RNA sequence: AAAUUGCCGGGAGGGAAGCGGAUGGGGGCCGGCGAUGCGCCCCGGC
RNA sequence: UAGGAGGGCGCGGCGGCCGAUGCAAAACCCGGGGCGCGAGCCCGGGCGGAGCGGCCGUCGGUGCAGAUCUUGGUGGUAGUA
């Protein structure tokens, strides 16, 4: 982002290739953004994976089990896309993995914005991997 | 019968824009490409491209074949983008698919 | 897979707003069109004539667009457009788009069952 | 007396050189302007 | 856009700078923005404003 | 005396007495005790996406239902609903949940 | 019911956000929403309410008049929510510091070579968040050529409104109603 | 496709039918139509 | 009411973006389930057997209940005169 985060937001807020909007421009409008480096996949300036210098992505990994990728952008290497993302493939237990994500997101003051959301996506991703391994045992409707 | 207000050849098919406004627009078209974030948001697959705004040596100018051109785009990170372009090709839906498009 | 909604959905009117006179004629569809007549007792709002929509019949803002599921729906065409609902499955509900193959519906529903995303079309086309 | 330096990429089968970065152009730093771009693109596209 | 070195090194000889008659194109200087630095972060968070 | 009771309860001094801030000036020397920082569990098993809200251990302590004036231990009631309607019973004692406790006798 | 005109709701209307969808000017609008909200500076409120303008409520202000308005007040920073266009009818101009939405490349060269400072509003919001030492100037609104054609009617007496005529000449609105020798003098 | 017609099953009819607001009775229909899980805790291995 | 303005729904293209499609597209039918105050929209079932959408920008031969409206079809009239 040569131009600042706010200007990239103001430039991509209305149509961006990662945005899925349905139900029209009325009060019914549903907006999600589907870029990898967005946590809640909410289209807003807090979360946006394009309008920001500092973003935290947490993805279930390519073909391999129980391995979660945590990546954060590097603030200084913005104009070098191949070398913009710091990824780490952690297969440790949940508690250790969450300690690491706090280390990388909140405790270094990288971006405390996403201290909670990144751990929420970590929870959801980790259990998605669990169930992709075991299968449905709970229905979780109660 | 007719149609109401039948179209006529002397509609305003071409519009004019100030020459300086074309120049302003093309400068602000250039200035937006030098941003990886907007090049991405515009839809291009740029995740292995080495640096923006990307530049190659002039020895690229001397090639002749498209095998060589794809060889060139492998070194850069844009052959993913060429692949997107080539695998997205399809028949234009609607009355476009019969008007020579 | 358990709804976030904690606010009972009350509707001020369930019956539809059919076009006035759609009953006597067959060419007139049921879709509402406001009577613009000058002697139209519908427009003059005599008691006993088909009610027009107002804004007063609006529904509550936090209880708007929730199916009886108590989820807001979202139409997904494929697994990629599904995996963006992991952190909303307590308020959003994925529906598979009406023109997908059953081969791809099996994939969507497979993925949804594990990501724990409520769906209303996991018994569609099978 | 300092502007950013854009690194070139050579290819395979390239002669070694003592070259440096190409300095960044100003037109690559001009304002980014979407209302003008959509205006002008609407009118330039009508012209064919 | 993928630039070759020959093109990229003559962009500035085509477009010029914030200088009269810099360009190859007569009657044009690069547009100047309505803010030199649009980082509302540093505006709203710098010492002077805060 | 509902409203006289309201004021007598509402006095600041009588609220001091009722909350019993004396005997809280007893234990911690000649002053009101400090409070501290519980909840040092630091072991969340799972992180919800929705903003989390804990279980309500309800701190509101409702009044007891008032047994009617015309009810005395020993009063012959009249049941009115359920399988023993019309049955005349004898009231033993209005128990701790609020419900009456009656007997036929059987 | 109750006795009110339009239910008492405001029938006047003002801009509350610019119609221009210029990204930099929306960013300025954000910045000054924040400044007016947290800062209470009436000057910033005025800058705001003047970002919410047209271009015909923001006429250019030229160097001749700007120098008129800053003779002898050069520890105070000029603020024009508008445009600054130069003037060859001026010869010596003070080394002067001015904030404005735009500078014509001749006006900005003029000022810079006078040795002053050519600010934008983002620079201004730093060194005058409350508008210390500032000189708020507007341009001449009723100077536009269209403004002539307004007022009471061109042909009612005691009114000097310009009529809409497709050319000045003798044959174009000079005969009856413009002289006693044909009819009457307006 | 619709207006229009035939058969099959059902519904109702003291000089119109149709429509709006109430529910009541019939049908036709919905399992994201409606749950079975959470903590502690003891093994027995994973 | 006449009238005005704002925000939206819908149709057919064009420049881009996201995709669906012989495991069944478009179109059409339903006592199917919904969403919206509303234009409308989403899903299910069926026939159907080859193409189609959604979003941003932009455009136009774009929204029907009337015009003794145009064309085509079909009723009662009527198994009657
Ligand atoms: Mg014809
Ligand atoms: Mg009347
Ligand atoms: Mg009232
Ligand atoms: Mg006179
Ligand atoms: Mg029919
Ligand atoms: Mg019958
Ligand atoms: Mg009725
Ligand atoms: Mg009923
Ligand atoms: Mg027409
Ligand atoms: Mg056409
Ligand atoms: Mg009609």
């Amino acid at each position: 982002t040569t131009v600042p985060g706010s200007l990239v937001w103001e430039l991509v807020k209305k149509n961006n290739c990662f945005l899925i909007k349905q139900f029209g421009n009325s009060n019914a409008k549903v907006q999600f953004s589907k870029e990898p480096n967005n946590l809640y996949n909410v289209h807003s300036y807090k979360f946006s994976g394009l309008a920001n210098s500092k973003t935290v992505a947490v993805q279930p990994s390519a073909g391999e089990d129980k391995a979660v990728v945590l990546s954060t952008t590097k603030t200084k290497k913005q104009n070098t896309p191949a070398k913009l993302q710091h990824k780490t493939l952690m297969r440790k237990e949940f508690r250790k993995m969450a300690k690491s994500v706090k280390n990388q997101v909140c405790d270094n003051y990288y971006r405390p914005d996403l201290t909670k959301p990144a751990l929420a996506r970590l929870s959801a991703v980790y259990r998605s991997l669990q169930v992709s391994k075991s299968g449905i045992k709970k229905k979780n409707r109660q | 019968g007719r149609m109401f207000a039948p179209t006529r050849i002397w509609r305003k098919w071409h519009r004019r824009v100030n020459v300086r406004l074309r120049r302003v627009a093309v400068a602000s078209a250039l200035a937006a490409t030098a941003v990886p974030a907007i090049v991405t948001a515009r839809g291009h697959r740029i995740e292995s491209v080495p640096e923006f705004p990307l530049v190659v040596s002039d020895s690229a100018e001397g090639i002749e074949k498209t095998a060589q051109a794809i060889k060139v785009l492998k070194q850069l990170g844009a052959y993913a983008d060429a692949e997107k372009a080539k695998d997205s090709v399809g028949i234009r839906p609607g009355k476009g698919k019969m008007r020579n498009r | 897979a358990v709804p976030l909604l904690t606010r009972k959905i009350v509707k001020k009117r369930v019956k539809h707003f059919k076009r006035a006179h759609s009953d006597r004629y067959i060419g007139l569809k049921q879709s509402w069109r406001r009577p613009k007549g000058i002697d139209s007792r519908v427009r003059r709002k005599f008691k006993g004539c088909t009610l027009m929509p107002n804004i007063g019949y609006g529904s509550d803002k936090k209880t708007r667009h929730y199916l009886p599921n108590k989820f807001k729906k979202f139409v997904v065409h494929n697994v990629s457009e599904l995996e963006l609902l992991m952190m909303h499955n307590r308020t959003y509900c994925a529906e598979i788009a009406h023109n997908v193959s059953t081969k791809k519906r099996k994939d969507i529903v497979e993925r949804a069952a594990q990501l724990d995303i409520v769906v209303t079309n996991k018994l569609a086309r099978l | 007396t300092a502007r950013p330096l854009v690194s070139v990429k050579a290819l395979d089968g390239d002669m070694a050189t003592d070259a440096a970065g190409v300095p960044m152009p100003h037109v690559m730093k001009a304002p980014i302007r979407p209302d003008v771009i959509t205006f002008v693109h609407r009118l330039v596209s009508c012209n064919s | 856009v993928i630039w070759t070195e020959s093109a990229f090194k003559k962009l500035d000889e085509v477009y010029g700078s914030f200088e009269a008659s810099s360009s190859k194109k007569k009657g044009f200087v690069l547009p100047r923005p309505k803010m030199t630095n649009a980082d509302l972060g540093r505006l709203i968070n710098s010492d002077e404003v805060q | 005396s509902k409203m006289a009771l309201g004021i007598k309860r509402a006095s600041r001094s009588h609220t001091y007495h009722r909350r019993g801030l004396w005997a809280i000036k007893a234990k911690h020397g000649g002053a009101l005790p400090k409070a501290e920082k519980p909840a040092a569990v630091a072991e969340p098993k799972f992180y919800p996406a929705d903003d989390v809200k804990p279980r309500t251990v309800s701190t509101r302590k409702p009044h007891p239902t008032k047994l009617r004036s015309t009810i005395t231990p020993g009063t012959v009631l009249i049941l009115l609903a359920g399988r023993y309607m019309g049955k005349r019973v004898v009231f033993l004692k209005q128990l701790q949940s609020g419900l009456l406790l009656i007997t036929g006798p059987f | 019911g109750i006795d009110l005109v339009a239910g008492g709701r405001n029938k006047r209307t003002k801009r509350t956000a610019p119609k221009s969808d210029d990204v930099y000017l929306k960013l300025l609008v954000k910045l000054y929403r924040f400044l007016v909200r947290r800062t209470k500076s009436q000057f910033n409120a005025v800058i705001l309410k003047r970002l919410f303008m047209s271009k015909t409520n923001r006429p250019p202000l030229s160097m001749r008049r700007l120098v008129r308005f800053m003779e002898g007040k050069e520890d105070k920073i000029a603020v024009i929510v508008g445009t600054i266009t130069d003037d060859q009818r001026v010869y010596e101009i003070p080394a002067m510091k001015v904030a404005a939405l735009r500078f014509t490349e001749t006006a900005r060269a003029r000022i810079v070579n006078a040795g002053g400072e050519c600010l934008t509003f983002d620079q201004l919001a730093l060194r005058a968040p409350l508008g210390q030492n500032t000189l708020l100037l507007r341009g001449p609104k009723n100077a536009r050529e269209a403004v002539r054609h307004f007022g009471k009617a061109p042909g009612v007496p005691h009114s000097h409104t310009k009529p809409y005529v497709r050319s000045k000449g003798r044959k174009f609105e000079k005969a009856r109603g413009r002289r006693n020798s044909r009819g009457f003098k307006v």
